[PDB]
RNA sequence: CAUCUCAGUAGGAGCGGGAAAAGAAAUCAAUUGAGAUGCCGUAAGUAACGGCGAGUGAAACCGGCACAGUUCAAACCGAA
RNA sequence: UUUACUGCAGCCUGUCGUUGGGUUGUGGUUCUGGAUGUACAGUGUAGGUAGGAGGCAUCGAAGCGGGUGCGCCAGCAUUCGUGGAGCCGUCCUUGGGACACUACCCUUCCGGGACUACGACCCUAACUCUGAGAAGAGGACCCCGAUAGGUGGGCAGUUUG
């Protein structure tokens, strides 16, 4: 075979606990725990994942690592009347996935940019880590790029907040076609949120 | 009350009178793969379960003696509407 | 009345344009077919769910409106 | 309001994840040196069921020491030695199995080496607390996410014809 080195990065991250990525994980999680909520990094940790998701080594493209807590929707017990079906909240996880939470926090930290995509990069018993790719639609390098200048359109602003990323569309039930997508496409809101 | 273990009666299948042996019917264990069991597991969540949180009711003063009549020739059983007795034995 | 219903309604938070979302099948079919998405009609109060109670409740096929297709990641080249 | 019905928080506890490294104690994982297998008597230990008979040997076959596998201090294995012929059976030692050096996977054999689930101990290196820090104290526990059971008028949905 003649495989690119991106293929080797992909293979190393396929079963990370069985490769050298486990030791890198042990050393990296200390640094990542020391960091805050939204950290900018020079290069993606997993270059192949970022490149397949649309990352390019050019000006106006920013990669950030976001830290999100684990578990479901941390919910308060109601203090007024409920019918025993709406009283219980401990087992109620949300409908917003952890990856989309990370994407939206990254978007909040960078008001002038747009979230492109994100990928999983680690987790421990208390946190998950995602690296979020963001694009600067007002940078001339991005404006010239004909594979990215769609992000300069008026409908591309607030992508992550309106569920238009890959994770958002997965969360909206539009990751597939056909049966099961009766109440999901073209939108969750279009069917009175009965899908999902 | 006593009933004979074996007596001659009508076989609905062979369509004749043959000796038949009377056997008490034992209630079986409910399958966990029936639609009601699956529905109970599906309606299990947080809160009241509806009809699946009902406690079973009472009992009549005497239950019927559930009997099954198996023909000794064709080895097929049929069960008829049965009486209601406090104490039931087989006459041997 | 507790599942159910009221209803994903009311209300809340975020984003956001003249529209938005969806959108070019890891689809729907059925013995052999069609060919992105949206919206309308119909299927149909049917299938399905349901103290199988009260109620809730599709989609495809089909007829229309309008029609539109494509761009990356990689292989090969290596700053062109 | 409560030992009404049905739930929900809080709390207790198991399991999984977080979560690593060593030491032993528990099961077989996996297999080397032996096929170790034997009512009755044996020239002889069914050399696993067997082409129901047919190979080796002074260039090796024994009656012996605590008898190296084993065992009824017999006898197969040539071994530290010295003694100077073990057969195969159509005379089957009238068979629980009756027997040729012919790739033994198989009730043994304890180097059980190697991964493994439970438990006990230790280590620090994750992680936690203190400190501005050097560091100190804990430590794979606790916290935390999830799940399983309990307790639960703390709460809250009703019912109480
Ligand atoms: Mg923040
Ligand atoms: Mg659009
Ligand atoms: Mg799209
Ligand atoms: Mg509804
Ligand atoms: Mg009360
Ligand atoms: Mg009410
Ligand atoms: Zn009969």
């Amino acid at each position: 075979m003649v495989k690119s080195f991106y293929g080797y990065v992909r293979d190393a991250w396929k079963n990370p606990d069985e490769t050298y990525v486990n030791e890198l994980r042990w050393e990296r999680l200390q640094v990542w725990r020391k960091q805050g909520s939204v950290t900018r990094i020079e290069r993606p940790t997993r270059i192949d994942r970022a490149r397949s998701l649309g990352y390019k080594a050019k000006q106006g493209i920013v990669v950030v690592r976001v830290n999100v807590r684990r578990g479901g929707l941390g919910h308060v017990r109601p203090n007024r009347g409920r019918r025993t079906q709406k009283m219980g909240k401990n087992k109620v996880s949300g409908g917003m996935s952890i990856q989309r939470i990370a994407e939206v926090r990254a978007d909040r930290r960078y008001p002038n940019l747009e979230v492109l995509n994100s990928y999983w990069v680690g987790e421990d018993g208390k946190h998950k880590w995602f690296e979020v790719i963001l694009v600067d639609p007002h940078h001339p390098v991005i404006k010239s790029d004909k594979n990215l200048n769609w992000v300069c359109d008026p409908s591309s602003r607030g992508r992550a907040t309106r569920g238009k990323t890959s994770a958002g569309r997965k969360g909206r039930g539009m990751a597939t076609r056909g049966k099961g997508t009766e109440k999901t496409r073209p939108s969750i809101r279009a069917y009175k949120s009965r899908g999902k | 009350m006593k009933i004979p273990k074996r007596f001659r009666t009508y076989c609905p299948f062979c369509k004749t009178h043959n000796e038949v042996v009377v056997e008490r019917v034992k209630k079986g264990q409910a399958s966990s793969m029936t639609h009601i069991a699956r529905q109970k597991k599906r309606q299990e969540g947080i809160g009241n379960s509806g009809k699946f949180s009902k406690v079973p009711g009472g009992d009549k003063p005497t239950k019927r003696i559930w009997l099954r009549y198996r023909c000794t020739v064709c080895k097929k059983a049929h069960q008829r509407p049965c009486f209601r007795a406090k104490k039931f034995e087989f006459k041997e």
